[PDB]
């Protein structure tokens, strides 16, 4: 079996953690448990091949910002998060796509942006918006609930996919 | 490179040699050091390595004692700032701001992040190794003074997060998408507790309950009850309660198929009873309980059943196969098994045996310490193997089965209890011989049994259904 | 090819049993295990002039799972009865062990060896006279060994290949 290393980055509060516990536990973390680095394991069939993904789960908290190059280096992939009802950590994005870009020095990694907490009916970002968005950074955008699981499978298991045909 | 603390004022400031650290030949990976390096990499400023604070909260009570261990990451936090430099002087003698470079950027790359993950070391070992805080209070005191008096805004988030966390710990929901299927039942109804047993309930909903009951069990293991190989020793019942009431569950099942086969004396209802045996196998495979595959193939392969020749010979062909490719899994050391292992989608529940026995043999196998120098340093190499496999147990007991429960199947299967009264011993040797009474060893002839089952024996199948 | 044995080690859990195994198999002059690798319990020797190819069971740390012993025992050929000379209790197993290996095989006369283990330095309390005398009261030899020096270890495996070859 092929192993995977995920990073999910974003701002502080869109949810990385909780879709990291959905995907792992299938259980919703309500409570808002600042990260400063968690890893997790997950053996899964995807497209009938076994895989095993390391998943790290980083820090948001602006406090935290010097000390993303060390998991930038690591990673294979990222699942780039903003949530839906925060306009400025989808402003934040484009600061991770770069600082990626920068630190693995490439233009093609692999990547998923991630519009979190759409359970939520007051939207502040629309979906047109982060896909014009994602359309420049060539990648795919899946909107997700941590909370009821919609598209959590989706973003993650997309993710894998980039990476393993990179 | 930025320069460091006098090692006089502070420990972990030493530089690395071959007297003090050694590493396996993009992270560094340790093989042996002393406690103060083997802090300083768990907590250093240059990259993070959450997989080692993992290893290391795992397995340090073999080299560390807990109170020792936060003494150790408290000093590791109380980093001194340094001492303005000539150009700061000099601004300082003009009146002026100094533009403190060297102290700012000290600050930003070496106590920030070292500091950051001493609390990502307190974080975890409250969150994922709180039993050393419930079995010594005044550890528990002593963290929470430490968290608790953190001062400074850049901590602040997480040292109030951390709080609230140990403040919950102290004190102290599954989500699928798609629903479980429908309960199965055959000729035992609804309620009707006291019929239940091997042939009445359904052979679906029988490896059904038994695989939720197994993966609780499988899920209840912590870590705390596998290093040190405390499962062995004197005060096992202590250390180990949840590995060893999952053992007895094993080891309580199988005994109660060998039962059910050897107390069915009719030839053609014994027949029936190791069909029904092999049906509940196929389920547990179809479910990836490993635990029940074996508990399985471990009765088929006791003395009192294989020896039943004239049974063997009239279980149908395609159950044969079924039970003879689940006895090829546990062959060669368990190749086929381990593989099979690695390759399905989770959920499952694995066969814990094999796991102990690689913990037991990786601490008994390994020495504490590696002898370097004229020093004596930590063997961490060693501790990482025991994490690994503490890591891989891990991993398996995440998924939740998208099964619902049946109360009283659940408390049926919880309350089995073949040997009654009876010592194990005393136990084993009635088997044998209810087996040797029912097929008599050659030359002596197959005698005839009257039928105990007033029921229908013929099997409603493993294949669910679905009515609207 | 040569001679496959297969080799299986009983006895009581908890007393250092698995050192007779991890010391035949280890490297031998560097102080290690893998447990999970096949080199791990294989192994290629030479007794008598005769080259031959050891596959040792040692399920060491599984003793609860009581209801499996049947289904391990009944993969070998050959068995090391295992107890330790402090620990009288594992001593007293012995029969039972040895009992049910019998049922096991369908046979009186299995091809087993008595192995006592010292694996510390705590006080022995089974003296090397009873165990000679139970042994050879089943008819089988004796070997006594230490989980720290290798003493012995060559010895109890070599001598059940023996038995295996003269039975
Ligand atoms: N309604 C809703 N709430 C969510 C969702 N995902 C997360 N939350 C909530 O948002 C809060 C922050 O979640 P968290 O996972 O901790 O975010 P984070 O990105 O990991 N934060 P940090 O960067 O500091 O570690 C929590 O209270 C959590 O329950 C979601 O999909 N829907
Ligand atoms: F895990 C397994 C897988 C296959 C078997 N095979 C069996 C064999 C024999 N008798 C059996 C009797 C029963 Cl009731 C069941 C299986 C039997 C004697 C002939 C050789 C094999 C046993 C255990
Ligand atoms: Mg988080």
């Amino acid at each position: 079996m092929t192993e995977y290393k995920l990073v999910v980055v974003g701002a502080g509060g869109v949810g990385k953690s909780a879709l990291t516990i959905q995907l792992i536990q299938n259980h919703f973390v309500d409570e808002y448990d600042p990260t400063i680095e968690d890893s997790y394991r997950k053996q899964v069939v995807i497209d009938g091949e076994t895989c095993l993904l390391d998943i790290l789960d980083t820090a948001g908290q602006e406090e935290y910002s010097a000390m993303r190059d060390q998991y930038m280096r690591t990673g294979e992939g990222f699942l780039c998060v903003f949530a839906i009802n925060n306009t400025k950590s989808f402003e934040d994005i484009h600061q991770y796509r770069e600082q990626i870009k920068r630190v693995k020095d490439s233009d093609d990694v692999p990547m998923v942006l991630v519009g979190n907490k759409c359970d939520l009916a007051a939207r502040t970002v629309e979906s047109r918006q982060a896909q014009d968005l994602a359309r420049s950074y060539g990648i795919p955008y899946i909107e997700t609930s941590a909370k009821t699981r919609q598209g959590v499978e989706d973003a993650f298991y997309t993710l894998v996919r980039e990476i393993r045909q990179h | 490179q930025m320069r460091l603390p006098s090692a006089d004022v502070y420990r972990f400031a030493e530089p690395d040699s071959e007297e003090n650290i050694i590493f396996e030949e993009g992270i560094p990976i340790i093989k042996a050091g002393t406690v103060i390096k083997l802090i300083e990499r768990l907590t250093y400023h240059m990259y993070a390595d959450p997989n080692f604070v993992r290893t290391f909260l795992t397995t340090y009570r073999s080299f560390c004692k807990p109170q020792e261990l936060l003494s150790l990451i408290i000093e590791r936090f109380e980093i001194p700032e340094p001492e303005p430099t000539e150009a700061d002087r000099i601004a300082i003698e003009n009146g002026d701001q100094p533009l403190s470079a060297e102290l700012k950027r000290f600050r930003k790359e070496y106590i920030q992040p070292v500091q950051l993950r001493v609390l990502n070391v307190c974080r975890h070992w409250v969150e994922h190794h709180f039993y050393d805080f419930e079995r010594d209070a005044y550890l528990l005191q002593r963290m929470e003074e430490f968290i608790g008096t953190v001062r400074g805004k850049a901590m602040k988030k997480w040292v109030e997060s951390i709080t609230k966390i140990i403040q919950r710990k102290k004190i102290a929901n599954i989500t699928f998408q798609s629903s479980p299927p429908t309960v199965e039942w055959h000729i035992s109804r609804p309620g009707h507790i006291e019929t239940f047993d091997l042939l009445t309930l359904h052979p679906i909903e029988i490896a059904r309950q038994l695989t939720l009951l197994e993966s609780d069990l499988y899920r209840a293991v912590q870590p705390s009850e596998l290093v040190g190989s405390v499962w062995t020793k004197e005060d096992k019942e202590i250390n180990s309660p949840n590995l060893l009431k999952m053992i007895r569950h094993t080891t309580n099942l199988t005994l109660w198929f060998e039962k059910c086969i050897v107390e069915t004396e009719n030839l053609e209802e014994r027949v029936a009873v190791v069909s029904r045996i092999i049906e509940i196998l196929q389920v547990f495979q179809e479910l990836n309980n490993f635990n029940g595959v074996l508990e399985v193939v471990s009765a088929m392969n006791s003395s009192p059943v294989y020896r039943l020749d004239h049974t063997f010979e009239q279980i149908p062909s395609r159950q044969k196969k079924i039970l003879e490719e689940a006895h090829e899994l546990s062959e060669d050391h368990y190749k086929k098994y381990l593989a099979k292992l690695r390759s399905i989608n989770p959920p499952c529940v694995p066969f814990f045996g094999i796991y102990l026995t690689n913990i037991l043999k990786t601490e008994e196998g390994n020495p504490e310490v590696l002898k370097r120098h004229g020093k004596e340093l930590i063997n961490f190499s060693k501790r990482r193997k025991v994490a690994e496999i503490t890591g891989e147990i891990q991993q398996y007991q995440n998924q939740p089965y998208c099964l619902r429960v049946e109360s009283d199947i659940k408390r049926f299967f919880e309350n089995l209890n073949p040997m009654g009264n009876s010592m194990e011993k005393e136990f084993t040797d009635y088997l044998f011989n209810k087996s040797l009474e029912i097929e008599p060893r050659n030359p002596k002839p197959l005698p005839r049994f009257p039928k105990k089952y007033s029921y229908p024996l013929k099997s409603p199948g493993v294949r669910p259904s679905n009515p609207r």
